[PDB]
RNA sequence: UAUAAGAAAUUAUUAAGAGCAAGAGAAUUAUUUCAUUUAUAGUGAUUAUUAAUAAACGAGGAGAGAAAUCUUAGUAUUGUGAAUUAAAAGUAAAAAUCCGAUAAUAAUGGAAUGAUAAAAGCUAUUUAAGGUAAGAUUAAUAAAUUUAAUCCCGAGAAUAGAAACUCUUGAAGAAGUAAAUUAUCUACCCGUCUUGAAACACGGACCAAGGAGUCUAACAUGGAUGCGAAUGAGAAUAGCAGGAAAGCUAUAACAUGAAGAGAAAACGAAAAACUAUGAGAGUGUAGAAAUACAUUUAGCAAUAGUAUCUUUCAA
RNA sequence: UUCCACCUGAAUAUUCCCUUAGGAAGGUCAAAGUAUUAAUAGUAUUGAUUGGUAAAGAUAAUGAUUAGGUGUCAACAUCUUGUCAAACUAUGAAUAAACAAAGAAGAAUUCUCAGUGUUAAAUACACUUCAGGAAUUUAAAUAUAAACAUACUUUGAAUCGGCCAAGUCUGGUAAGCAGGACUGGCGAUGCGGGAUGAACCGAACGUCGAGAUAAAGUGCCAAA
RNA sequence: AAAAUGAAGACAUUUUAACGAGUAAGGAAACGAAAUGGCGUAAGGACAACAAAAGUAGUAAAGAUUUAAAGUAAUUUAGAU
């Protein structure tokens, strides 16, 4: 035979629309033509965190939002994930795509002056992607992470999931 | 030297260098090993080493050039054929009449029989 | 399938038409001169076997020419083949001596 | 609707006729390969032309063979000779054998898997990049892959040329497939424990049917789902139409979460943050097909490190 | 302890247990899910090192041991000789171990330059993204391989009765004995050869056709 | 694995390249370029002659015995009694 390092196994790598979502597997086959098509890095980039599994989709708040377009005036945030609504902090005038807005963020931001765009509005605007803000949302801040690892380490414990007479 | 009982080698000559690159000569281009057909694909592959055609491709792997590494790494490893290796057997060196070790110019009569 | 990968093969292989053509004809040209040569010696063998014609008388030597010229080549190259044979000679000797040790 | 393509049927002749499948061929070919023959810039040895010296060697000395004309025989003159040398021949490529070097181009026949089409086929005519020992003839000379001349051929390109076939078998059973038998090769008893069982280790006489990771409850990870500073409220329970173990509606106690640390008392978070690398968006140039450099801008996620703040004896 | 095909594919170390026919931490393995990625190496070379094995030594230190001269039968000195050490050593390989060969993010230079502190005082020096800021130059710094590369994160299965070989070692008279260092195998593995064989030699397997082969063979069984 | 194409074709697309041994063990379902592909048993809700008589059945169901066909296989399909 031939000795290789490792033999073939199938790349850890999403390449469709996870789910069974109608619209999820259109959006999905619009930016895999698009980024095929134009061979633009946006295209790929929104096409592969379209394929992300929903924990690997965190939220992003109206508040982080208005953080990060404060110095990008007209401009169009683009978060593939749902936005929130933070009621401590008020919402600017900005434009954001996303693929789902809450029923408070979605008010607040229209209320403000601006707009709630879907990503086949966004592609058949900007399809390259010209003047928006590519933006994610925190991953570590899911309390799940916290218990991971060992509790008894001396570096960086875990927390003990709770139990039987936990003190 | 330190895998000597595994390998069997010398020194080829520029007709051994032509034939096993026009018969067995392939390239890897994508992560696929592609047979060599025409020169648009040596020169899409090594176009920027200055290496344009087949004979530029058989000419710096004989001579040992600038650009040698590039050239030789694109290279993919040649499949041969059997041959009689040897003429006791190959469990001993090729100085005592066994198939592994140093062959020299010798290497050549080997290579003929296996491409 | 060689044309499209090295298009130099036309001229390569015209040079190689040609060597084979005019080899043959070399080769054929020397052995006419050789069956001369081969013809010449003959004449002188058969003519010396004549050796056997005749108590002994001084028993019998021959005649140290009886081979004769076929081709014929200028002064100059007769010189030439003269100073040949010596360097064939020194370069024998030579040899000879540097593996004798 | 305009033009080929121009079907089926029809007329006269015969070199007078299906489809499919198997087999044998023909012509030109693709991949791999078998057998035979053929040349491989050895300056290696021999391959009758005469003569001389030899370092060594044993002998001699004064009826056979042939149609020869010349030798053989047996009852101190001469023979052989490795090696060296003279003259002749020889420009130092023939052939054969041996020793070295190689195994390649080609041709002639096949085999396995295919294909059928015309060319970056091949061929012919024009000009001429080239022929680096070697395309040829010459000359000067020469242990030359050293120089000059004029002949030859000729790559590119432009212009013109050429491929549609034979035979055999098959509904009187082709090709294939299956069953039984024969023949060559091949084949130890299954499951399990075990380092190791075909085992002189255990269970198994045979067949049918039954036969062994399920249900409830708590937690965690993970993939799909709704909503999102909230989610659930099929908590009990109360109403609705319909007659209903189903469906629908209940501004609601509470559960988890939004705030964390301390045994507890007592408390309870901004310098409207900083640094590094990092996703993305342009403009120019060039290769030139994609693509490769220059330059402007933004700096999310993540990791690490900083200030600042809450709680604790202790972060 | 009950159906098929396909893909990946192990273990006998370490810590603790009233533990030794068993468990948990951990290693090996699978499946899910990620990151443009200061995030490649069971390799060689060059350069600076480390160590005390093989060897070597034996009036070189500690020991063991056979003799012969000379000086004042011993004895004691001194000069040679013969033979040794796992618990002796001056010297000391081969094989190895750990570095460097340009990642505060691919160099360098110039100018300017601040906060603390060391300091006798510093413009020196130390740390501060080689604090910071601006210009010019620049992709260079052994070889080889590496983008289905690399770095992983989470969840979890089985497993920790092992056995064999040897240009290896210890106990034993020795063992197909008992126990170890390094590697390759069998277990988990069929195929060709050794008549037969878990480990030997060649070589690891989708279904086939044609060829060149390997170990090894060519009187017949048996292809040559 | 990578390119190309992609509302429906179909054979779970097209092309190229590398690969395919295996005990214990793992790879739940769904996921159009599909994060392994499937066969079988029984029951429940649907669909099954699209033009107002809408799957099969006394012109012979289920079952049983065999003969052949499809599939690498689990199995399926059809004929005869």
């Amino acid at each position: 035979a031939i000795d290789l390092d490792r033999h073939h196994v199938r790349k850890h790598v999403s390449k469709t629309a996870r789910g069974n979502n109608a619209y999820m597997k259109l959006l999905v086959r619009l930016y895999g033509f698009l980024a095929r098509r134009t061979q633009s890095k946006f295209a790929k980039t929104i096409l592969h965190r379209l394929c992300l599994s929903r924990v690997n989709r965190p939220i992003v708040s109206t508040s982080k939002l208005a953080c990060l377009m404060k110095k990008h005036p007209e401009e169009t945030a683009v978060c593939v994930n749902t936005v929130t609504y933070d009621s401590r902090y008020p919402v600017p005038k900005m434009n954001v795509c996303a693929l789902k807005f809450t029923k408070t963020a979605e008010a607040a931001i229209t209320k403000a002056g601006g707009k709630c765009l879907r990503f086949d509005e966004l592609a058949l605007k900007a399809p390259t992607g010209r003047k928006t803000v590519l933006i994610r949302g925190k991953r570590n801040v899911r309390e799940a992470l916290k218990h991971f690892g060992k509790v008894c380490a001396k570096k960086n414990p875990a927390k003990q999931y709770k139990g039987k007479q936990t003190k | 030297r330190l895998v000597d009982p595994y390998v069997t080698y010398g020194y080829p000559t520029l007709e051994t260098v032509q034939k096993l690159i026009y018969k067995r000569g392939a390239l890897k281009i994508n992560g696929n090993r592609m047979p060599i057909t025409s020169n648009c694909m040596i020169k899409k592959a090594l176009g920027d080493k200055d290496v344009v055609c087949v004979d530029d491709l058989v000419h710096e792997i004989y001579t040992v050039g600038k650009h040698f590494k590039e050239v030789n790494n694109k290279l993919a490893p040649f499949k041969l054929n059997g041959a009689k290796i040897a003429e006791k057997n190959k469990k001993i060196h090729f100085i005592l009449g066994g198939g592994f070790g140093n062959r020299e110019l010798l290497i050549n009569k080997l290579l003929a029989n296996m491409i | 399938a060689m044309v499209k990968l090295n298009p130099y093969a036309k001229i390569a292989s015209h040079k190689l038409a040609q060597v084979a053509k005019a080899q043959a004809a070399h080769k054929a040209q020397y052995a006419a001169k050789m069956e001369k040569i081969l013809a010449a010696k003959k004449e002188a063998l058969n003519q010396s076997v004549a050796k056997r014609f005749g108590g002994k008388v001084i028993k019998v030597k021959v005649e140290n020419n009886l081979l004769k010229a076929t081709v014929k080549r200028t002064a100059k190259q007769d010189a030439y083949m003269k100073k040949y044979d010596g360097i064939v000679k020194a370069n024998a000797k030579k040899y000879a001596e540097k593996i004798g040790f």
